[PDB]
């Protein structure tokens, strides 16, 4: 129930063999940026190539969040996407290096899953299946162990080694409470039931309803968990009266630098799951915009970094033009990049929209926030925003809307939109009261 | 003053509570003006309390001591409790273990607002007074009386040797869970505050409550979710809710948050509250600062910011270029302007009157108006430390009203800025220059 | 041993007005404090004073 | 066995293709042309395999996106196994708990390393009895457990402790079971079935086993106590340099009398056209060293200002380290060169593209660069396969260029219209009117 | 075997009186050079003074560092010396100026004569309150171990049938392992059978470990005992190097002192070495100004060579050498002469007589050519790359085909700069 001008722009217009229209799937216009997200998802979802890249070039309001929203909802929780800026590598912690090893790591994603038999029930009872006993010495000697259980509409006694009785010994199982045992591994597993939960009038002791379904069953789990989970875990240690663990707990541990050989067991022993089929490895999309601000020392890494054989493809997005790249001024490029890196990747423009599109977001937006204006206002709503911008006319229509409303009105109307665009100013007129008034205003 | 609180510059104006009609008044809770200011500010207030909508933007701009932080603070008032304010100023966010863009998204963390409710199950007034008929628990039932009931409870395993457990005396108001819970001590009887003239520290006595025992008690919290992040932090994470190292939090724990309290607004357990942000004189913070929020105020947690400041064409801290009042355009275009004017007589003469009140400073009229000249030739300001300066000397002149005397007194021995620095360039001999330039001889 | 002296002849029990309170949320519990500061005034050592 | 990857850009080359004379073949083992620099490459690895020179700086210069990346990893794999080799980059030579003079001196040491040759001795068979006296409860107990092979009858024993070892998992009557005498370690050839049939030969087998450490590692687990954990979280810094003396003169005579053999490595350093004059004499001083691997450089510009100084010196590195470096500079493609690499990528993608496609990839790499092709095959490739054929005609090609951009365009493009995106004074502009 | 670059100097050859020959023992020409290293290692041997320091000023292969490996391998053994450079005083968490003086402890030698003794020995049995039986091949004595050592004892799992390594002094106890007496445990015993030691338990040894002031320096301020587990928390607590100071030196003066006075200890100088000083900026430089004005600072050298440039750490001091002109000032100049064609040619012929490459006649005086004519370093890398190439190309010796390969394979830096300037892109 909350919108922060979004909720309006989900896909892209897509369809199947990559064609977009007009109006259609919350983006107007477009279609050229549309198509190419479209066979990048597409490229994505094939996984093959490795650490790729495409930049955005365009004013204020073109989509290029709007697009990096959009590819990120069609991922879905499949495929991981991770949206950052350059900024954030500000890391006073740990060098950039780490930080984006770190970064990659969490790009990579494996999903793991695995089905164990479980057999249910209540112990109905345990009896020995005594045999003479044949080597040295005499007396007891129990074949196997065989023990009923019964879970609602399903009864089953479960024939099993006789060394379950240690299981039975360990577990303390009492009688008809709790089940937890296999065919292969064994041991039984011990987590009463609520009909004896009326016997004490208070205790500490746990009570569950009668297990529902049949004796044996099975369970089903999905789990995509990144590679960089499973090195903090190797890295950080964890434990009780060890001193290692507890003086690790006790140092308020901090970002260590791990090293590479952990990393490259790691991997090797994901591999070896991975190629046996109990595990399959999916990539994650890394997305980072407004990157003028991204350094010398950033580009050459990346560059290097590109060629990466498990490198995941990495989006980025900037809007500058003619400047001086930031990091020093030595390097006086395009979108704050240097040719060493525009020439080496793939470039998409983007462009504001005509009238009638820009029309039709701002209708949009206001049909969102459950607004709504008439012909005879929105007219010169449109006018004025072609006139001063896209978001000065999104973000002013709510003072708008909610003006009217305490002035017991529900729509807008040409009294309230005139007195609202004569109170607020925007940027040309904020630099015109810079350089009018003289009194420090 | 439920603190210990003084005085404020501004304590006079708590709340920007517009009447019903939302039509600025000439004079409304001691301010006056500000008629399309405070109409603006209003819209803007019921706009943050509709909590439905994120990601908006308000500028402020205007000459200082116009107030602007006035206005924030009688917005903050008028926006109620249970809605924490983030009093962060500009030089707040180049902090050491804290880079800018973090410490901006810990503002925003603490910023937000959500409520958490739960249930427990206790039983209240259990004057026990074990007796049993050596060690196993033979029989293993305890008398309990509380005021409305008053019993023998028949016990198990769990409790037959938990009631040897918390070794008691057994003459004492105590509580237990029905629901297979602990035992604890709730302090003992007044009989007990007899027994034992110097009672321990452990040892309180409280009555027993006076009702039935079984107690089904809901309890309801608001904590922001930053501190739920400083709490599981690590495996013991309550040192670090005060002592400050929080260390940089990891974006994960965030979006498993944002996960955790949508599934909890869904499931009723949740709700949340607005929040807002607010620094003054954004101006002197860095491009990268601006950068950040141009893409961090339109996600779908994005509290509204109070964009504030006043200087001038300026250059970007950050960067080279000349900027429109210090800022970059993409900040300058997702908000919306609020501005200042200059003062004016009457204002200037009535908000000395009302700060006069507040200090409790009685002024005549001569020295209201000379100190309204003061304060339209110079700045407010001026006039407002003047009236306190002016009391100080009626009560050392033995009396209490302020006239010409005590403000002529403080106009020869206080200096105006503008003869300050004339002072200053009739006597630079006596000053020094950025190389050391004194002139220490005198004849 | 030429320092600690002055203990006993200024020292303010901090504990004793309830100021370590960073050091008492080990144990507590909200609703047991409420109850009991609410079953706290007077009205149990006063009568017989 | 095999190592996760993806269609790598290096995932193409493997080797050299070098020859006994170390002649060029004009295409092999993937790579393409360089014929003197491979003659460089084959004369710097049998340098390396000799093992009786230390410390000599090598340094590629050449244009950008020229192959010289591709050289070195070929040379790189072209190492052979069993021997250790470490890479770095040219920004990974700072550090927080380590000085960038400890992380290059670790960078030097971790090439280099030591193997050490032992015997060892093992058990092996088929576990079909055992017969164990447990006392339940109690703290005294015996074994018999029979590991045995299809040759003979063997009940073994057990000592004191070798109960729990020999009973830590699960051990039946039929398993295929192999344990060591020394320690005692299970190991789970695999169970008998419900899969491996009982073992044949002797039950007590003898080999032996050579161990390998580098030498940086060989430093941090003897230094102190807790380095063990530095093995892996890596939380040491500056190691105490009597440690280091110690076991250099350890190795010394470890190798005079010959307990152990050394297996000198490589280190490799790319893209250190920039990199701290503090760090260009720290090479300048570790080259000399005693111990040191034999360490490669990178450079893509030419006249330029190193680091830490403020005189553009040629190649972006200091004369003295200039001089005292072999020069192994590249020329650009043919255009031969070109689209035989066009057409090793394209089918080391596997993408049967058609022959127009590889017409149109040498075209754009006559024009421009090769990587900007290197993606041009992906996105036609996937719009050919919008079309669901497995092939790519003119109308992929050229709708991919004319959607696509590389830099001149859009270069232009900003050049035609700078007052609408952010310049450097910051103004942009978001209305088409 | 291996070889860098080095080795083939061995010593300067200075004879009876100091002069040194022609070409012996891996050197050429720098009369000047030899005859000063020849006068400061007589100086050092005399063992007296101290607190004095030199420069020594040449080019890019003028044998600067070659002479200060000759000094060293000249010195010997025991008596050590110091390289370092000026990177190496940039530390992490301590100042450099602790670190200059961490490296001045170290440098300085002190022969000592500590004893230690080690119990070592068959365990007979354990008494918790500590009893520790150990019985070697003809004594069976029971020590007692307090707390800390007992629970470390505990830790080492020595039962009946163990034998310990526990030295006396330290403390620490290093278990050597089952008994060998108990071999008839197990066919396969995992445990080694290790024999009851050799004589008493209590076996004490006269040892000739020595000390450095920086060694007992961290003997006391990071105790290292090392086994037991208070000791390994003494090394876990502060395992770094602490900032030490003065109040500490001058109890390690009093320390080093009395042991020295108590007559068997005796002291040896050390030298200490710094390159390229010209990097080091003006507060290092403006420290050691006030540091070397001392008692105890032992001797160093320096390697610098800059002309008219400016001092780093300054902006407004040039000055040769990269020196701040009070350092000049107080610090005593060696010169060194740019190498000639002979000196070439030699150095050439020994370079490859060390590589064992029997370069002959004519490819040896192409290859001084090649040196005279570009730079030394230029025609010294070339050795082994020649030789390799005439490996290849079926060739024992060097002929100019060889030499040809190599000067259009690996340039020089005049080649590539002549590249350089004609380039359409980097
Ligand atoms: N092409 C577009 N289609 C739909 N919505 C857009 C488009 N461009 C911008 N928007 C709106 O603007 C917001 C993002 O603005 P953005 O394009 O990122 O600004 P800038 O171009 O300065 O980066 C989104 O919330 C979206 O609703
Ligand atoms: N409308 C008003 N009514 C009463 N007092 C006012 C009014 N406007 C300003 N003031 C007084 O002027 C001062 C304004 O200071 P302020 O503008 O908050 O400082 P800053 O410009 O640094 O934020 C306040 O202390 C307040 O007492
Ligand atoms: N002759 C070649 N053989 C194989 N691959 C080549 C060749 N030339 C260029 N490439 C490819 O083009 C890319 C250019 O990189 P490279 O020439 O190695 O370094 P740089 O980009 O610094 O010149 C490489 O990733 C490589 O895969
Ligand atoms: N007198 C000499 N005899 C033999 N080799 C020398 C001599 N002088 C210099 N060299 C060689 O020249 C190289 C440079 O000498 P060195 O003193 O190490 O540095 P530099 O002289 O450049 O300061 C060394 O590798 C050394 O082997
Ligand atoms: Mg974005
Ligand atoms: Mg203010
Ligand atoms: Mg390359
Ligand atoms: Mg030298």
């Amino acid at each position: 129930t909350r919108t922060a001008a979004h909720t309006h722009i989900k896909g892209l217009g897509l369809d199947e063999s990559g064609v977009a229209k007009r109006v259609e799937g919350g983006f107007v216009g477009q279609i050229e940026a549309r198509e190419a997200c479209g066979v990048i998802v597409d490229l994505i979802k094939a996984k093959k190539m490795s650490g790729r890249a495409i930049l955005l070039a365009g004013g204020p309001s073109t989509g290029k969040t709007a697009l990096a929203l959009a590819i990120s909802q069609e991922l879905g929780p499949k495929v991981p996407f991770c949206p950052l800026v350059g900024s954030e590598l500000y890391s006073v912690e740990v060098k950039k290096t780490e930080t984006l090893m770190e970064n990659f790591r969490r790009a990579i994603g494996l999903r793991i899953k695995e089905t164990k038999e479980v057999y249910e029930g209540e112990v109905t009872e345990l009896t020995p299946e005594d045999a003479e006993n044949p080597l040295g010495g005499y007396g007891k000697t129990i074949s196997h162990v065989i023990v009923g259980l019964k879970s609602a509409k399903g009864t089953k006694t479960l024939r099993l080694d006789p060394t379950i009785y240690e299981s039975i010994q360990r577990e303390k199982v009492s009688i008809g409470d709790v089940i937890y045992i296999e065919a292969n591994t064994g041991a039984v597993k011990r987590v009463r039931s609520d009909a004896y939960a009326t016997e004490f009038d208070l205790e500490t002791e746990e009570y569950v309803p009668l297990p529902k379904g049949e004796v044996h069953k099975k369970k089903e789990i999905v789990q995509d968990v990144t590679l960089h989970d499973l090195d903090v875990a190797n890295a950080r240690p964890q434990g009780g009266q060890d001193v290692i663990s507890m003086m690790g707990q006790l140092l308020k541990p901090k970002k260590t630098e791990i090293t590479e050989k952990l990393r490259q067991e790691v991997n090797k022993v994901v591999a070896k799951y991975i190629d046996q089929g109990v595990a399959e490895l999916i990539p994650g999309v890394l997305f980072i915009d407004e990157v003028n601000m991204l350094d010398i020392e950033i580009f050459t890494y990346l560059n290097k970094a590109l060629e990466s054989n498990i490198a995941p493809v990495v989006v980025l997005a900037s809007n500058r033009g003619m400047t001086t790249v930031r990091g020093t001024e030595d390097v006086i490029s395009p979108h704050g990049v240097p040719p060493d890196l525009i020439d080496r990747l793939l470039i998409v423009r983007t462009l504001p929209y005509d009238k009638d599109e820009i029309r039709t977001i701002i209708e949009r937006r206001a049909t969102v926030e459950r607004l709504q204006v008439e012909s005879s206002a929105l007219d010169l709503l449109a006018t004025m925003g072609t006139e001063t911008s896209l978001r000065y006319a999104l973000q002013l229509l709510a003072p708008c809307g909610i003006l009217a409303q305490t002035s017991n009105r529900k729509e807008i109307v040409v009294n309230d939109v005139n007195e609202a665009k004569l109170l607020f100013l925007d940027a040309k007129r904020s630099t015109k009261i810079l350089e009018t008034s003289a009194n420090y205003l | 003053l439920k603190s210990l609180s003084l005085i404020a510059a501004h304590s006079h104006i708590t709340g920007l509570g517009l009447d019903e009609n939302l039509q600025p008044r000439p004079t409304s809770e001691g301010m006056v003006g500000q008629l399309q200011a405070r109409r603006a500010a209003g819209v803007i207030l019921k706009m943050v309390q509709n909590g439905t909508i994120a990601g908006r933007a308000v500028l402020v701009a205007g000459p200082p001591s116009t107030g602007k932080t006035a206005l924030a603070m009688g917005v903050s008032q008028s926006l109620g409790k249970d809605v924490p304010f983030t009093a962060i100023a500009g030089s707040e966010i180049f902090s050491l273990e804290l880079s800018k863009t973090e410490a901006l998204t810990q503002a925003f963390r603490k910023s937000i607002g959500i409520k958490i409710k739960e249930e427990t199950e206790l039983i209240e007034g259990e004057v026990v007074e074990i007796q049993i008929d050596t060690g196993g628990h033979k029989q293993g039932k305890l008398t309990i009386k509380t005021t409305d009931m008053e019993t023998i409870y028949e016990l198990g395993n769990k409790m037959i040797d938990g009631l040897t457990k918390e070794k008691v005396l057994a003459g004492d108001v105590i509580s237990i869970d029905k629901a297979s819970g602990k035992i604890t001590k709730l302090g003992r009887s007044f009989a007990r505050s007899r027994d034992y003239d110097a009672m321990g520290a452990d040892t309180r006595f409280v009555q027993c409550p006076e009702g039935e025992l079984q107690k089904r008690k809901t309890v309801v919290h608001t904590v922001s979710l930053h501190e739920i992040d400083v709490i599981n932090s690590r495996t013991q994470g309550f040192l670090a809710l005060f002592t400050g190292d929080t260390g940089e939090i990891r974006s994960e724990v965030r979006d498993q948050i944002n996960t955790k309290v949508a599934e909890w607004k869904e499931e009723g357990k949740a709700e949340i509250v607005p929040g807002v942000l607010f620094i003054d004189e954004v101006h002197m913070l860095d491009i990268e600062c601006f950068s950040f929020i141009n893409r961090a105020l339109e996600d779908e947690f994005a509290p509204i910011v109070m964009m504030a400041t006043n200087r001038g064409v300026s250059k970007t801290r950050g960067t080279n270029y000349k900027s429109p009042h210090g800022l970059p355009l993409d900040l300058l275009d997702r908000s919306i302007i609020i501005t200042t004017k200059s003062y004016n007589e009457q204002e200037i003469k009535t908000i000395l009157s009302i700060r006069a009140q507040e200090e409790e400073v009685e002024l005549s009229s001569d020295a209201l108006d000379l100190l309204t000249k003061t304060g339209v030739e110079t700045s407010l300001r001026y006039s407002s430390n003047l009236i306190s300066v002016a009391q100080q000397i009626a009560m050392k002149r033995k009396n209490n009203t302020v006239e010409v005397e005590d403000v002529k007194r403080a106009y020869l021995l206080f200096l105006d800025s503008a003869r300050s620095v004339k002072y200053v360039q009739e006597n630079e001999s006596q000053y020094i220059d950025d190389q050391g330039n004194v002139q220490i001889s005198i004849a | 041993k030429l320092f600690k002296k002055n203990n006993q002849v200024n020292r303010v029990d901090l504990d004793f007005l309830n100021l370590v309170f960073t050091l008492n949320d080990k144990d507590l519990t909200s609703y047991h404090a409420e109850e009991i500061s609410k079953l706290t005034c007077v009205k149990n050592f006063v009568e017989e004073v």
